[PDB]
C-alpha cells in the first residue's frame, strides 16, 4: 500500500516517461497524420500582395 | 553521382553521415 | 560517445542477477538524464545479432524530400478592365516555408537548419469556363520565373522593364517541358537559418516578432511571356522545395495544435480532443480502460 | 536507506532500496542435480526462464491481533504458471527458492517481523491426539496463519527459531527480507504434491503500532523457483 | 518524454501528465494501465519517440518506460509494473499480471 | 547435389545390359522420391553433346516481366453535381496482386517470394461522348501518383492538403511523357512475402483469413493536377508491376479452376470440362481412344 | 517387410517393420534459431523432452467413400500436453515436426494413401465469394476432411501435390509413412494461435478394397514437435 | 548495366543465378 503520515498529502503522483533504446529502428517514411490543413493560413495570401 | 556543375552546392543530397552522439541529449550531465 | 552507427545495436545474453549495491533499474529523473537501464539488466536476454540499418532516419533523408511551398492560380487573359487586385498575367510571392503544414512541421523540429534548396516549378493550365467559353484546347506557353533578392525592384506589369533581368536570375520554361528545376545555395547571412526567432526584426519596438531578418530570402516573380489571346485561361504554378546538404541543431518538441498563421506560432486548438488546447490526446473512460482490448 | 539490491530472475525483477542483506540458507546456492547424485535415469526437463522467475502471492493485512502467516513450498507455487504446469505434468521435481518478503510503513510506524524458512516444518495440532489433516496442511497459494506462534505450532519454541535460515523486517530499519534456499531434502528429487521441503513463516514478534493516521499495511511474498528440474512426464494430475 | 496516461475527461492540461495514487484498503489493486498503441491515439502518441515514429510506417526495437514518484519524502509504497506480450486480454488482477 | 547448370545434360552411349541384382527401371513411388532411371539404363543410347541453355527458365526470367496489376477509368470534369460514389478527378487503389489472373497465377506457383517491384504507369485520355459533346481534342494533363503507406491518411478530394506530400513519395508525370516508372523495394516486415497465408490477420476471431498482415503495402492515390475544363474527359490509368531480384521458395501446384475473388482461393470450376470441378481435363471416349490419331 | 525404422524422440518411441524410407522436407532437418536470425531479444524456453515427443491423435476410419483428412499444425497439437501448455503461456513459438502415419491391413487388401505436408495450405470455399471462417479452419486435434480432394480444396490440383514433401502408404508395399518437416515460415517465430505453418493431408487416391471379411481399417497420426522454442511468457490464453 | 542510383535495389534484374538443387524436391529422402 501507499503509507503516508498525517502531515503528508494522502494522494501522491507519478509521472511516466517513455523512450527508445539503441535497438530501435524506423523505416518507410510517410506523412505524419498529426498535422493537417483545411484552408490557407492567415497572412498566407498576403505573401502575394 | 554526376555533377558536371561548377558550384559544389548544386550536387545531390549527401546521405552518408552515420556519426551520432545521442548522449548530448540523453546524458548531458557532467 | 560519438561514433559511426550504421545498424541497431546487438543484444547480449544475460544470466540471473542478485548483487547488493547494484540497482540498474533504479534511476534519477531529476538529474535530467534519460534512464541508462539496459534490456540485459532488466530481463534475462539472449544474443541477437541485429542487422537493422538506420539510414532512413538520417536528418538528410528525413528532410530531403520535395514539398509544396507555393501554389498560385491566376488568369491569363486580357486584363484591361480588371481591377487593381488580380494577378494580371503574373504574380509575385514573398518566399517563405510556413504556408503548408507538412513541410513547416517537419522543419520546425529543429532550432537551426543549414541547407541548400532545390526548387521545382510545375505549371498547369485550364480553359476558362466563365460566360460561354468552350474547351478550345490548351496552349503551350512560356513562363519566366525571376528571383528578386531583397532591395531589388519587383515588376509591376507583365511587360515592365524589370523582366529584362540584367543581373537577376531568371528561368524560362514551357508547360510542355518537364517541371523547371534550379538550386539555391544557403543564402543566410548567418551560419544557419533560424527556424524560430525569439527577437524583433528592427531597432525600434514596432518590428516584427519571430521572423529573423538574417533569414530573409526575397521575391519570386512568375509571369507568362506570351501575350494574351482571344480566350482566357487559368494558370496554376506550384513551387516545391527540397532541402539538401542539411545540418540541424537543437531539436524541438513537435507542434500539437493546428497552425493559425504563417507569421506567428499562435494557437487555439481543436474544439474537442485530440489536439485540443486542454486535451491533446483523445479521452478514454478511465486510466483503467483500454479501448482496443482483445476479447475472446 | 540502509542497503539496495536488485533481483532479476528471468523476465521479472525486484528492486529494494531499504534492505539489510540477503540470506543464503546454510551458506549455499541452488544448483542442478549432478550425475553422481542422480537417481532417476529419465532425461529431466529444465524450463529455466519459464519456471525460474518470481511469482507474487496474495497480500496479507498486517493488523494488531495478527499471529503470523505461513506458506509451504512447493505447495504454494503449485498451480501457478509454467511451474505449476510442470509440477502437474511431472512426477518428480527439484528446485531451490529465492524468497522476497516486502513490507513498508512510515517513519512513525514500529513493528518487527521474523521471516524464517523452516525445513520440514511438520506441524502439530492443539489439545488433541488426532494428527493434522490434509486440509490443515495443504492451503495452496493462500497459505495459513499460526494458531500458536509462541511454540511455532509444533510444541517447540519461537525463541529458538533463529536456528533456521531467517531475516527480520524491522520497520525502523528495513522494509524487505531476502532468503536464498537451496534444495533441502533427504532424496535427490521428490513428488511435489505430497511433501513440502520448506515453510516460509512471517511472525509479528513486535506488534505494529503508530499514533498517526492508520493505513492498511500489507505484507507481500514473492518466490522465485531456482534450477527447477522435472522427471516422470505423464498426463496432468493436479 | 512524459506520457499522457491520464487522458480522461475531467483532466485538463497538465493534469493529464500525472497519475494520482492514494492509499487503498484492499490488497493487489490495479492502479492504471497504458495502451501501447503508438500508431493510434493514446498516452504514447504525443511523445518524442511517438511523434518521430509516426513519420514512418515500420518500427522495431525495445522501449524503456520510466516512472518518477513525486510524493513527500516520508511517503512509502511498493508498486509492480507489468508488460504483457500480445495475444489475450489486458490483465485485470495482479496474479495474472505478474506472469 | 547443388551445382551450376548452364546447359542441359549430355547423353552417354550405352551397351547391352543383362546383370542380376540390378534393376534400374524398377522404382518405389512410396518413398516420395522421383524415379532415378536414366535413359542410358532404359534403352541403348548414343553420345550426344547437349548445348541447350537453361537461362530462360530461371525464376528471375520466369517472373521478371511487367504485368497489368491495376486499371482504373474515371471522369475528369466538373464534379459538383456528381454523387459521392464516382472518382471525382482522382482515385485511390489498395495495392494488391490478385486482381488479374495471369500475374496472380504466375506468382502463386511459389509459397514465398522476395523481390523488388518496378512500377510503370501508363495513362490514356478520351473525349467524353455523353450528350452532344464533340471530339475537341486531347489535352496534355499532369497526373500525380502518391504512395500512402499503411497508417497514413489518404486524400478525400482532388485538391485536399494531403497532396502536398511532405514525406509521401509522389511522382508527377504528363500524358505526353513516356509511362512513369519507379522502383519499390522489398517492403515486407518478414524476409519474404507470403503468397499464401494459412492464418488470420488479427488477434481476435473476426480477422481476415489468407491475407498476411506482414505483406500489407498501402494505397496508391492518383489525381489529375489540372483543374477541370469546360468539357469532360475519361482518363484511364494502368499500373504494371515487374518483379526483380527475385528469390522463391516452396513451389506449389498451379491453379486449375478459374479464380472467383481476389480475397480468397474460392473455387467453383467451369460447367463442363476442361477445368471443371469434377473434370479438370476434357473427356475422351475411352482410355483406349486417342483423338488426334494419324490415319493414312 | 520392406524396411524397418525406429523413432525415439523423448520418452516415446515408434517401431515400423514395413516402411519405405522417411522424407526430410526439402532435404533439411529441424534446428534451433541461431543468433544471426533471432528477432525477439527475450531468452527462449527450450523444454526439449517435455515437448519434443510423439503425440498420437484420434484415429480415423478408412471407409470406401472417404475423401481424405487434414490436420493443421501447430493447431492440432495445441492443447495437448506440455507443448500445449507452453503454447498457451507463450506468445511466440518455433518448431519442426516429425510426422508418422500408420495404416495396416492384410495381404488381400488394396489401397493407396497420399500423405503430403502442404506448407501454408490456405484453403478456399466452394461455390461462394465468402472466405472460409474461423471454425472452418481451426479444427484442433480432430482435424477435418477434404470437401474436394481433387482440387486440394483450394482450386489447385491433387495431381501436382507431389511437389510438396510427401510419401505414399501402398497397402501392398508398406504400412507407415514418415516425414520430417523443419521450421517453415517467413518469420523466425510466430504466434501459434492464428497461423498454421504446415497441413498434413492424407488422401485416398486409390480406394480401399478387398473380398475377404471386412474389418475396420483406421489411420493413426503421431506428431513429434522438434527443437521447440517459446518466447513472450505471460498468463495462459488458450 | 548503368545504375547511377544510390540505392542498390534500383538496379536491373539479376539473371545470372545458374546454381540449382533439384534433389531437394526429387530425392528428399535420407
Ligand atoms: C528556412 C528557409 C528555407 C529557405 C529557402 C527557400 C528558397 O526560396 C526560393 C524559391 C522557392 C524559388 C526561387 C527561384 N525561382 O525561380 C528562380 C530563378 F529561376 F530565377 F532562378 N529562383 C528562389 C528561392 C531562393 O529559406 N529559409
Ligand atoms: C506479393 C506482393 C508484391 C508486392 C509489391 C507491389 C507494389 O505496389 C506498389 C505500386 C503498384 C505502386 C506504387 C507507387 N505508385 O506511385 C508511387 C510514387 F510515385 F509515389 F512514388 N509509388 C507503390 C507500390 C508499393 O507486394 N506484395
Amino acid at each position: 500500500n501507499l503509507i503516508v503520515p498525517s502531515e503528508s498529502s494522502d494522494t501522491c503522483s507519478l509521472i511516466g516517461f517513455i523512450a527508445a533504446k539503441d535497438d530501435f529502428s524506423l523505416r518507410l517514411m510517410r506523412d505524419s497524420p498529426d498535422i493537417g490543413q483545411l484552408d490557407h493560413l492567415h497572412a498566407a495570401e498576403a505573401a502575394y500582395q | 553521382q554526376i555533377n558536371f556543375y561548377k558550384d559544389s552546392y548544386a550536387a545531390s543530397a549527401s546521405k552518408q553521415d552515420f556519426s551520432q552522439d545521442p548522449s548530448k541529449f540523453t546524458e548531458p550531465v557532467v | 560517445i560519438e561514433s559511426i552507427i550504421k545498424t541497431a545495436t546487438d543484444t547480449v545474453k544475460s544470466e540471473i542477477n542478485a548483487e547488493l549495491g547494484v540497482v540498474p533499474s533504479l534511476n534519477a529523473v531529476e538529474t535530467g538524464a534519460t534512464s541508462n537501464t539496459e534490456p540485459e539488466e532488466a530481463i534475462q536476454t539472449r544474443t541477437v545479432i541485429n542487422q537493422h540499418g538506420v539510414s532512413e532516419t538520417l536528418v538528410e533523408n528525413f528532410l530531403s524530400r520535395a514539398a509544396l511551398v507555393s501554389k498560385r492560380s491566376f488568369e491569363y487573359k486580357d486584363h484591361t478592365s480588371s481591377t487593381a487586385r488580380a494577378d494580371k498575367n503574373f504574380f509575385k510571392w514573398t518566399i517563405n516555408t510556413r504556408s503548408f503544414v507538412q513541410l513547416r512541421r517537419k522543419l520546425e523540429l529543429f532550432t537551426y537548419l543549414r541547407f541548400d534548396a532545390e526548387i521545382t516549378i510545375l505549371t498547369t493550365v485550364a480553359v476558362n469556363g466563365s460566360g460561354n467559353n468552350t474547351y478550345v484546347g490548351l496552349p503551350d506557353l512560356t513562363l519566366q520565373a525571376m528571383f528578386v533578392p531583397t532591395g531589388a525592384l519587383t515588376p509591376e506589369k507583365q511587360d515592365s522593364f524589370h523582366w529584362q533581368s540584367g543581373s537577376n536570375a531568371s528561368v524560362f520554361f514551357k508547360i510542355s517541358d518537364p517541371p523547371a528545376r534550379i538550386t539555391i545555395p544557403f543564402m543566410c547571412i548567418n551560419s544557419a537559418y533560424s527556424v524560430f526567432y525569439d527577437g524583433f526584426a528592427g531597432f525600434e519596438k514596432n518590428g516584427l516578432y519571430g521572423i529573423n531578418p538574417a533569414d530573409t530570402i526575397g521575391n519570386l516573380c512568375v509571369r507568362i511571356v506570351n501575350e494574351h489571346q482571344p480566350v482566357g485561361f487559368t494558370v496554376t504554378v506550384r513551387v516545391y522545395m527540397k532541402p539538401k546538404h542539411i545540418k540541424a541543431w537543437a531539436p524541438r518538441p513537435p507542434r500539437t495544435l493546428p497552425y493559425m498563421s504563417i507569421a506567428n506560432a499562435n494557437y487555439k486548438g481543436k474544439e474537442r480532443a485530440p489536439n485540443a488546447l486542454s486535451a491533446i490526446i483523445g479521452n478514454r473512460d478511465s486510466v483503467k480502460t483500454m479501448p482496443h482490448n482483445i476479447v475472446n | 536507506s540502509d542497503r539496495v539490491l536488485q533481483l532479476k530472475l528471468g523476465n521479472s525483477a525486484i528492486v529494494t532500496q531499504e534492505a539489510a542483506n540477503y540470506c543464503c540458507a546454510y551458506g549455499e546456492w541452488p544448483n542442478y542435480l549432478p550425475d553422481h547424485e542422480a537417481v532417476a535415469i529419465d532425461k529431466p526437463t529444465q524450463p529455466e526462464t519459464a519456471t525460474d522467475r518470481f511469482y507474487t502471492l496474495k497480500s496479507v493485512k498486517w493488523e494488531t491481533g495478527s499471529t503470523g502467516w505461513w506458506w509451504k513450498l512447493p505447495d504454494a507455487l503449485n498451480n501457478i504458471g509454467m511451474f505449476g504446469q510442470n509440477v502437474q505434468h511431472h512426477y518428480l521435481y527439484r528446485s531451490g527458492f529465492l524468497i522476497h518478503v516486502q513490507c513498508n510503513a512510515t517513519k512513525f510506524h514500529q513493528g518487527a517481523l521474523l521471516v524464517v524458512a523452516i525445513p520440514e516444518h511438520q506441524r502439530g495440532a492443539h489439545n488433541t491426539n488426532t494428527s493434522p489433516g490434509f486440509d490443515d496442511i495443504m492451503k495452496g497459494e493462500e497459505g495459513g496463519t499460526f494458531n500458536h506462534p509462541y511454540v511455532l505450532d509444533d510444541g517447540t519454541s519461537l525463541a529458538c527459531a533463529t536456528i533456521f535460515p531467517h531475516q527480520w523486517i524491522n520497520l525502523r530499519t528495513n522494509n524487505s527480507a531476502t532468503i536464498v534456499l537451496p534444495w533441502m531434502n533427504a532424496a535427490p528429487m521428490d513428488f511435489p504434491l505430497r511433501h513440502n521441503q520448506w515453510t516460509l513463516a512471517i511472525i509479528p514478534v513486535v506488534p505494529l503500532g503508530t499514533r498517526t493516521t492508520s493505513s492498511m499495511v500489507p505484507i507481500t511474498v514473492s518466490i522465485a523457483p531456482m534450477c527447477c528440474e522435472f522427471n516422470g512426464l505423464r498426463h496432468a494430475i493436479t | 518524454s512524459m506520457m499522457e496516461i491520464n487522458n480522461t475527461e475531467s483532466a485538463v492540461g497538465m493534469e493529464r501528465l500525472k497519475v494520482d495514487i492514494s492509499a487503498l484498503t484492499d490488497v493487489d489493486q490495479l492502479l492504471f494501465n497504458i495502451p501501447l498503441d503508438i500508431q493510434l491515439d493514446g498516452p504514447l502518441r504525443n511523445t518524442l519517440v511517438g511523434n518521430i515514429s509516426r513519420y514512418y510506417t515500420h518500427w522495431s526495437g525495445s522501449l524503456e518506460m520510466t516512472f518518477m514518484f513525486c510524493g513527500s519524502f516520508m511517503a512509502a509504497g511498493k508498486l509492480i509494473l507489468c508488460y504483457t506480450p500480445p495475444g489475450g486480454s489486458c490483465p485485470t488482477t495482479r496474479e495474472t499480471a505478474m506472469l
